[PDB]
């Protein structure tokens, strides 16, 4: 709400959310974070879970 | 006998396999110290009462190092 | 009969024959979303002369 | 009787105490002991577990080491031939992780 970001259809915006990955023991935020679309219509036949690993390890880096 | 001995032919196999296990998840034992463990959950003994434990045992012996 | 059987493939778009006669095998699992790779499979016996492997793709 | 032989070899190498009138050990012994007489935990679920496994299969694909999280996936489904398995395994999880190895000496 404070920065750019929020100039989208409500929909896309709430697709968008944080994610975590499998905790640590030894765990901090910089060794879980994530952002997670969300694809619940149709859209899944177009985009396969294994294309998201993908945006997973682009973003990570 | 010669199906006890191929027992402890398998039971090497299963040893060295949680040694693997072990080393990719990366704790603090060794193969002899596992073989231990592998001993009380024999036996049936719960992991979560050895782990608090092991924790904190390897961090009673970094006090008085 | 054959020529019928198309035109339930073009103007149905559905498989609906209990024999297998059609260049088409279709599962009987419908699936969640994998439904469109996986459920429309070419049999490759049905085919006719008349028509190539070209035009039973294109037409699937 | 060799769970109580087990206790104690346990404790003497992983405290590194070789000495049994070392009254720290003592003290060690009686907390050990103090510890399994009291039961205040969620005695575990196979199913959970099963899904930690298939988490952390996920999570070597995820950081791109295919030939350890295949040979881990391999490992672990020949491993549950034939209880003691998620005992073993869910004690070896809760252990350690934060880091992870890629597997030396492995070509079977």
């Amino acid at each position: 709400r404070a920065t750019n970001a929020q100039f989208d259809s409500p929909e896309i915006l709430r697709r968008l959310d944080v994610r975590l990955l499998e905790v640590s023991p030894g765990d901090t935020g910089w060794d879980v974070f994530s952002l997670d679309y969300h694809v619940d219509g149709p859209i899944a036949t177009v985009f396969t879970r294994e294309c998201m690993s993908h945006y997973l390890r682009v973003f990570n880096f | 006998a010669a199906a006890a001995a191929a027992n402890l032919n398998a039971v090497r196999e299963t040893m060295d396999v949680l040694l693997e296990i072990s080393r990719i998840l990366n704790t603090g034992l060794d193969m002899e110290t596992l073989s231990i463990c592998v001993r009380l959950c024999e036996q049936g003994i719960n992991p979560e009462a050895l782990s608090s434990v092991i924790k904190e045992l390897r961090k009673a012996t970094e006090a008085l190092k | 009969p054959v020529l019928s059987f198309l035109y339930r493939w073009i103007y149905d778009g559905e498989l609906e024959d209990t024999y297998h006669e059609f260049f088409v095998a279709s599962d009987p699992t419908v699936k969640t979303d994998r439904l469109w790779h996986d459920k429309y499979t070419l049999r490759k016996s049905m085919i006719p002369s008349f028509m190539t492997m070209d035009q039973s793709r294109k037409v699937l | 009787a060799q769970q109580e032989r087990d206790v104690r070899e346990l404790v003497r190498g992983v405290a590194g105490l070789q000495d049994e009138a070392d009254p720290n050990f003592q003290l060690a012994l009686n907390f050990a002991w103090s510890n399994f007489r009291f039961h205040r935990f969620l005695d575990v679920n196979s199913h959970k577990i099963e899904k930690t496994i298939e988490g952390i299969y996920e999570k070597f694909v995820i950081h791109s080491d295919l030939s350890k999280a295949a040979s881990w996936k391999r490992l672990t489904e020949e491993f549950l031939n034939a209880d003691a398995h998620y005992s073993i395994l869910s004690l070896l999880l809760c252990l350690s992780d934060s880091p992870s190895n890629s597997s030396y000496v492995e070509t079977p």
